[PDB]
């Protein structure tokens, strides 16, 4: 339905500020706000936000809150002081997807259709992106419930634009990672991504601790995938999978060989032109 | 047949279809000179069989396609896992 | 000049037929390419030999 | 129940793990190929199959230990292999 | 003469011993021609029957082939040395290269960018 999301980086940071400005509770306060943005071409934008008032009690947490005349009157502002603006959904703190989440956007979807809700990071550590997206969906089907609706997470990116890159990019001044050649790649995705698939790998590590003492619901669809990852386990080294190796390695390097065999003599070429700019200048100026 | 199978024999598929075997080497001929099925028979094991190349480049080709449809599958999984947890110990 | 450009064009069409059942497969018998033409052994394997020259 | 080293059966042990005879088991993986149950590729003369996937199933908690202990020693491959590159590419990026 | 494979001549120089007994040192020479043919019976040969291998060293029918056919294989049969000529578990290594290519392609990159 919806093939991806776009995230500016004001909305990411136009979250932290009231996370700060509802620091002083101490005790326990999620961000909750009103995500405005304008999707267009089956892909969702996301620009804009603030943060409407929201209180939890523990007891009984099925009480929430949404002070609507505070998302008439300033979306009724934001609609007049850009009418190119409007809304898009909602978001959320998202620490750990709290249970009042799955009618809130229900509360809420009087407004937007596709009423989609943003789960972001406040203290980041990862190795992945560090905000995540859902989507709605519905369903009186398998085994459940007669009335069931469960989150789908609808890939999520950070996206740019030519204002903000200015903004952001003078932001930064900080440790880079620039000059991408050789090295850049091996950083980005050899160093990290390899320990990117370590918390994929353990991630169902930990799912695996009910084998016979963990929670109670067993597999019945969890374990289609699992069986099919075993299943689709890459072939083994037997086959011209080794012949075919060697083939492309003995031409990959060829080009490599014939590349380094052009770098000796080029700078051979500027060693003479330095032997041009010693031995014409010690007569001459001395 | 081309489909599903890898290699026949001649006698085998003149017996599917109830006729002779140079009948049958007839039908194979004007449809890969029309080549809208491909084979590569024999007239001396009666040894053919189908979608048989010579394959160079398609096996580590294949083999790569085979990665990215793994890994897209390790990250669906991931993220279906943390919400489950969330559904039994929120609070 | 038909009687002198049909023994050229005989040529040309003698190996167009030639490369048109010799297509569909692998080894094969020499018996059954003179069967599969009405045209005899020795000749046809002679002019064979010269596509592979 | 054949791991994923060979899972090429032949005919022949279809005919007795069937009890049916040679001339229609080709007529039965036809039909299974077609139901969507399995995907793989039939031989003939060397009368042997190359089954790929098979549809899944469900399991007890006895098969997720054999999901649990061939998943556990990939960890230590991702480890291994991983440890080399932050060790022969440290200076190339502090 | 023993630095190729030539053995006859050099028994042929077990003829021709011209200046002194040399008898200690000859059947020292004896000792190792007699473990290096036990390893050139080794190669890759079909069956040999109990007369052509027999006397290849210099024996006629002693139990002293018994002492070879049982020190290394070639197995003692109905006239026949059995050929254990597999030479088929080594091949098919990727990963043999994929460990020390995957380190030498780093140390290509260390001297292609950082400066030294």
């Amino acid at each position: 339905a919806v093939q991806k999301v776009v995230v500016h980086p004001l909305v990411l940071l136009s979250v932290v500020d009231h996370f700060n400005r509802i620091g002083k509770v101490g005790n326990q306060k999620r961000v909750v706000g009103v995500l405005l943005g304008s999707w267009q071409k089956k892909v969702l934008d996301v620009s804009n936000s603030f943060a409407v008032p929201f209180d939890e009690d523990d007891k009984d947490d099925s009480v929430w809150f949404l002070d609507h005349d505070y998302l008439e009157n300033m979306y009724g502002m934001f609609k007049k002081v850009n009418a190119r603006e409007r809304i898009v959904g909602w978001y959320h703190t998202g620490p750990k997807l709290h249970k009042n989440d799955i009618a809130i956007n229900e509360l809420m979807k009087r407004y937007c259709p596709n009423s989609v809700l943003v789960i972001i990071d406040v203290k980041p550590k990862d190795l992945g992106l560090p905000t995540e997206a859902y989507i709605s969906v519905e369903e009186v089907h398998d085994d459940g419930t007669p009335t069931s609706k469960t989150f789908e997470h609808v890939t999520s990116e950070i996206g740019a634009e030519e204002a903000e890159e200015v903004g952001v990019e003078h932001l930064l001044r900080d440790i880079k990672d620039t000059t991408v050649g050789t090295l850049s790649q091996r950083i980005t995705n050899q160093v990290h991504g390899l320990k990117g698939l370590n918390s994929k790998l353990l991630d169902i590590r930990s799912y695996l601790e009910k084998v016979a003492t963990g929670k109670l619901p067993i597999n019945h669809q969890i374990i289609y995938q699992l069986q099919d990852v075993f299943n689709l386990l890459p072939d083994v080294s037997l086959q011209e999978f080794v012949k075919a190796f060697y083939l492309k390695t003995n031409d990959q390097m060829v080009v490599v060989y014939l590349a380094s065999l052009i770098r000796s003599v080029v700078a051979l070429h500027n060693l003479i032109n330095n032997k041009i700019a010693n031995r014409d200048a010690e007569k001459k100026e001395g | 047949m081309a489909k599903y199978y890898t290699r026949i024999t001649m006698k085998r598929m003149a017996q599917l279809l109830d006729l002779s075997v140079d009948e049958s080497e007839a039908f194979l001929s004007n449809l890969v000179v029309n080549k809208t099925i491909f084979a590569k028979v024999d007239r001396l094991a009666g040894i053919i069989n189908f979608q048989r190349p010579k394959d160079p480049n398609n096996l580590l080709n294949d083999w790569s396609q085979k990665l990215n449809s793994l890994m897209s599958l390790v990250n669906k999984t991931t993220h279906l896992i943390a919400k489950e947890e969330m559904i039994h110990n929120l609070q | 000049i038909i009687s002198t450009h049909l023994a050229k064009l005989y040529d040309n069409l003698l190996e167009q037929n030639l490369i048109r059942v010799i297509e569909p497969f692998s080894r094969v018998q020499i018996e059954h390419i003179s069967s599969l033409i009405k045209l005899s052994k020795a000749d046809v394997e002679r002019k064979l030999s010269q596509m592979i020259l | 129940t054949r791991p994923a080293n060979h899972r090429q059966l032949t005919f022949e042990e279809i005919a007795k793990s069937a009890k049916i005879t040679v001339n229609e088991v080709e007529l039965l993986v036809m039909k299974a190929l077609s139901v969507g149950l399995v995907k793989g590729s039939i031989d003939e003369v060397d009368k042997r199959v190359h089954m790929t996937w098979v549809q899944p199933r469900v399991l007890d908690l006895q098969q997720i230990k054999g999901m649990k202990d061939r998943l556990e020693f990939w960890c230590t491959d991702v480890k291994s292999m991983e440890m080399l590159v932050e060790h022969q590419a440290h200076d190339i990026l502090t | 003469y023993l630095m190729e494979g030539s053995y006859n001549k050099v028994f042929l120089a077990k003829g021709n011993i011209p200046a002194e007994s040399y008898t200690f040192f000859i059947d020292i020479l004896l000792d190792t021609i007699r473990d290096e043919i036990a390893g050139c019976i080794e190669k890759a040969y079909e069956k040999i029957l109990f007369t052509e291998a027999t006397r290849i060293l210099f024996f006629n029918t002693p139990k002293k082939m018994t002492d070879y056919a049982k020190k290394r294989g070639w197995v003692l049969g109905p006239n026949n040395y059995y050929s254990f000529a597999s030479q088929q578990q080594k091949p098919e290594d990727t990963t043999i290269p994929s460990t020390e290519l995957a380190k030498q392609v780093i140390e290509y990159a260390r001297q292609l960018e950082m400066i030294v």
